[PDB]
RNA sequence: GGUGGGGUAACGGCCCACCAAGCCGAAGAUCGGUACGGGCCGUGAGAGCGGGAGCCCGGAGAUGGACACUGAGACACGGGUCC
RNA sequence: ACGGCUUUUCCGGAGUGUAAAAAGCUCCGGGAAUAAGGGCUGGGCAAGGCCGGUGGCAGCCGCCGCGGUAAUACCGGCGGCCCGAGUGGUGGCCACUAUUAUUGGGCCUAAAGCGGCCGUAGCCGGGCCCGUAAGUCCCUGGCGAAAUCCCACGGCUCAACCGUGGGGCUCGCUGGGGAUACUGCGGGCCUUGGGACCGGGAGAGGCCGGGGGUACCCCCGGGGUAGGGGUGAAAUCCUAUAAUCCCGGGGGGACCGCCAGUGGCGAAGGCGCCCGGCUGGAACGGGUCCGACGGUGAGGGCCGAAGGCCAGGGGAGCGAACCGGAUUAGAUACCCGGGUAGUCCUGGCUGUAAAGGAUGCGGGCUAGGUGUCGGGCGAGCUUCGAGCUCGCCCGGUGCCGUAGGGAAGCCGUUAAGCCCGCCGCCUGGGGAGUACGGCCGCAAGGCUGAAACUUAAAGGAAUUGGCGGGGGAGCACUACAAGGGGUGGAGCGUGCGGU
RNA sequence: GGUCAGGUCGAGCCCGGGCUCCGUGAGGGGGGAGAAGUCGUAACAAGGUAGCCGUAGGGGAACCUACGGCUCGAUC
RNA sequence: UAACUUCGGGAGAAGGGGUGCCUGCGGGUGCGUAACCCGCAGGUCGCAGUGACUAGGGGGGCCCGACUGUUUAAUAAAAA
């Protein structure tokens, strides 16, 4: 069930079993990488880049194409972006959570009596702390890194 | 959340047998589940079983022949020696040599009878009778 | 509601602590460990005690029973505590006088307490003046 | 005060609300007598 | 805990002179209650619960404390000094 | 009862025995001679429907329970049943007790799920590949004194006892070799669990600002006279200083009528007039992104109806306390007129409810049927409507019900069924949520929390009856309604109570 | 081995502060047992004003009232 | 370093140890071996080292008034 709301929502994507790219894809792996890079330059996040590739360009998923530089792995949006040096400095989901947390704090300071929104902020910060702990364990971010709203203001800015 | 696929599969098999089903699906699949199914088929407690790939852990399709009285995983997986099998047999089975205790040993997973024949111990992973 | 926990292989510490915690809800175990009975036992854990008869009294049988049960007040030589001892027998009371040396013994009852329809009495007289009360009442011996 | 729902039943007993009020009165009297 | 020494039959904060802030603890320190520990015994189908005086091994005591002499061995139940 | 036999044991002797004795062992003489008691007798539990004594007194009774003038239950006699050199009484330990539950207990209604959620240690943790072997399993050396324990043989007549061999016990420690299925550890690759993001929609989910709805209360101006209000009936009360009632205006303070629903949203408490701004969560459709980031969570943090308290405003209607009028034997109440705190707003504290689904939370599986809310898909209608109807999928919210579960009531894919996890709570009823101790709060109060003593029961579900100032159906001149004659007032006949 | 000085171990005694336990002490508080006591009738039926939980205030005593809540509440 | 408490206090509660002179070092501010102050080691004398001078006695119950303050100049300073 959901982490907090505790209700079972089984809505999601139904990926068919595949082992190779479709035969009707009109772009090569190099062209796919170029499209990913140009979209990232435009400014879309990884999820948006994947959605745009699926919709406009008819690319079901970059994960289907093998990695030309490492035969032991398949391609990925983040892997391509880090190959070109465009990978996000901070994980995207954590950054999104921090951004909306600082926005919620801005709202709460003006509306101190919004206790329900305060509880929402508490849940958001709990999610942020969980992700921070996981990223520290995996070594993605420095061990001395800590979440503090005052610094998060500048980080979001 | 999901913790013991083996226990889930064995409980599902038991419930399906009680209801009188002829076919069952086990998900997620694993090598341990595959080997346990192999042992059960060897001893004749189940019928034909096959593996199905779906881009995920995989699924097992199993035919039930209405021969299982009760199958269940053992938790915690108690270690056991060659000479310390009678107490577990009494605990988990109705009579002597009635069912089988599926044990994971250093030479693969096998029934406690095969383990005693080979003169080795292991850890009790399941039982079925 | 839910599988009783803990059940892990490495949860022996928690299981032991749970058992230790919940063993205190058992009255018998708590009493035995704290030695509560010996703290307030007039006999100090002795099977029998000795005392001097102070006076002879009677009590009323509980409802619906009706009758006079004749007992004595005995002062223990161990610590001077005063207790009530029932006299068993059809005419046991007349065989006991004041300032007599008697031996009292627990009265068979639930939880080693009172018996029958006479609560408040926990002991019965066995020997008076170093002579068996049963023998005296039955008539085989003379009171010294 | 702790909850003993078995006490709310009125079979052969006074109302628990008023027993509770009386107990509070007794506690307050004892506290006054002690001088707290 | 360290450095340098004393003492011991022996290593040791055992003690001494100086240098540091170390060491223990909710996995229960400290404090309080109880108790000589074990081989074993009583009970139960077993898991287990309870006791651990008599026989064996080890430890302490000789009215309550504190001290020394002789000897390989004692600060000594039928040896010594003081309260 | 008669006729025979033995001397285990007792008594007296001879040897042997002993350091010397004694005890034992062989033998001679006399002889059934020298030797059975304790509890119990109503059930549990084997044993009396026998006689005498006592008549709620003596007494018995571990528990149930007997005894009040026919006692199988007390005392005594005669019988009998158990064990037997033993048999009874009292205290303690174990089983009884799955009433301590790892094996292996419970928590809707009987004891018990924190009022609710977030989360730290701990515990439990998706699939595949490679590597090490810490846990684990197998083999082999050094140990774990003896006595004690079990088996066989041998010596005291067998046995108890002891000796000779084998095994076990000391819950285990340690030196090495072999395996990597599982767990641990290091590395690699995945998407199923959980998160992030986009799209059209749903909702009394919150906070802020603006605009309204009648209704109610007060005041003024006009009309209009005598009652108004209230109860079972009255009274208090308002009213000639013009009440109640109708009309034209002004002021104020709370609440959003029907629509409204087993409807929706929120973790819970709770949230319903309309437009605008800020904001939390969830469902649906997603070949979108990360790649186990997850579950529960002792300590700890936040929220939390009503009521209460502190400071400042407000106060229409209701209304604890209080003052009056009624009823009653009394009425400190129910009933009726007034009424303070409070109920409302702005900053705080309190942290309490039958805070209840009396049901903790996440996961897999176990027939259906039928209502309704949100979303998506297909088809047919359409007045082309964000409209209507049918079917299907996921997520919510109700009812019936199969398998099965339960003491039953009842639950039954929204489990109270089976399985894998985590925390909290219960161990007969009172004493008692009390006493003492400690922390928190201004206070009220909140949290933690026993013993002495007492008790055989307390408690739950359900059945038959009986009752109800419960609902129905009927019936009756020992009921009524409509009637006729009477008794109750006087004298006397007769029968009762009293003297 | 006597005397003086110094250094150590240290019994015993006195004083102050703790901790644990034990005894009693005028009077007071509630608790449990008791037999046929006095006052009223609070609960069980719609128990005669439905019962019950939070809080608050009153009353000889069971009890009464106000705000919010549950049905473990009958009849329509 | 106690009961109590209005948490401010009670409090210098109570109670215990030291204190002279001489010979040398270390430390603070300081340019300084200027000036002021703070420790350390050793030797030594007396009955006594704040040696004179200066310089609190303390604790436990009860009544009254909360406290600071004022009052009968010339017998009452108090609970008024």
């Amino acid at each position: 069930a959901r982490m907090h709301a505790r209700k079972r929502g089984k809505s999601g994507s139904k990926r068919p079993p595949r082992t190779a790219p479709p035969i009707w894809v009109e772009y090569t792996v190099e062209e796919i990488e170029n499209l990913v890079v140009k979209l990232r330059k435009e400014g879309y996040s990884t999820a948006m880049i994947g959605t745009i590739l699926r919709d406009q360009y008819g690319i079901p998923s970059v994960k289907l194409f093998k990695d030309p530089d490492n035969p032991n792995r398949n391609l990925t949006i983040t892997r391509i972006l880090e190959k070109h040096g465009l990978a996000p400095e901070i994980p995207e989901d954590l950054m999104f959570l921090i951004r909306r947390a600082v926005n919620l704090r801005k709202h709460l300071e003006q509306h101190p009596k919004d206790l329900h929104s305060m509880r929402g902020l508490q849940l958001i910060e709990s999610k942020i702390r969980r992700l921070v702990k996981y990223y520290k364990r995996k070594g993605k971010l420095p061990k001395n890194w800590r979440y503090d709203p005052e610094t998060a203001k500048l980080l979001v800015r | 959340t999901l913790l013991d696929p083996l226990a889930n599969a064995l409980s599902h098999i038991t419930n399906s047998e009680r209801v009188g089903k002829r076919e069952v699906y086990i998900k997620p699949a694993s090598k341990l589940i595959g080997e346990v199914l192999r042992v059960m088929q060897k001893y004749g407690y189940i019928g034909e079983f096959e593996f199905i790939d779906d881009g995920r852990a995989g699924v097992y399709r199993v035919q039930l022949l209405g021969r299982i009285n009760k199958a269940g995983a053992i938790k915690p997986r108690f270690p056991v020696k060659v000479s310390e099998f009678e107490k577990w047999e009494k605990r988990f089975l109705p009579a002597f040599e009635f069912g089988i205790l599926i044990v994971s040993t250093s030479q693969g997973v096998m029934s406690h009878k095969e383990a005693i024949e080979k003169g080795i111990g292991g850890r009790l992973i399941a039982y079925v009778y | 509601p839910g599988k009783k926990a803990p059940n892990g292989e490495f949860a022996g510490r928690k299981l032991k602590l749970k058992r230790k915690k919940f063993r205190w809800s058992d009255i018998r175990y708590k009493r035995r460990v704290l030695r509560l009975k010996e703290k307030s036992d007039p006999l100090e854990g002795a099977p029998q005690a000795r005392g001097i008869v102070l006076e002879k009294i009677a009590v009323e049988a509980k409802q619906p029973n009706s009758g006079m049960r004749k007992a004595v007040r005995v002062q223990l030589i161990k610590n001077g505590k005063v207790v009530t001892a029932f006299c068993p027998g059809d005419g046991a009371i007349k065989f006991i006088d004041e300032h007599d040396e008697v031996i009292i013994e627990g009265i068979g009852g639930p939880k080693g307490g009172s018996m029958g329809d006479i609560p408040g009495i926990r002991y019965k007289v066995v020997k008076v003046n170093r002579v068996s009360l049963k023998e005296l009442v039955k008539g085989r011996k003379e009171k010294p | 005060m702790k909850r003993r729902p078995r006490k709310w039943k009125k079979k052969g007993r006074m109302r628990w609300k008023w027993i509770k009020k009386r107990i509070r009165r007794l506690k307050r009297q004892r506290k006054k007598e002690r001088g707290l």
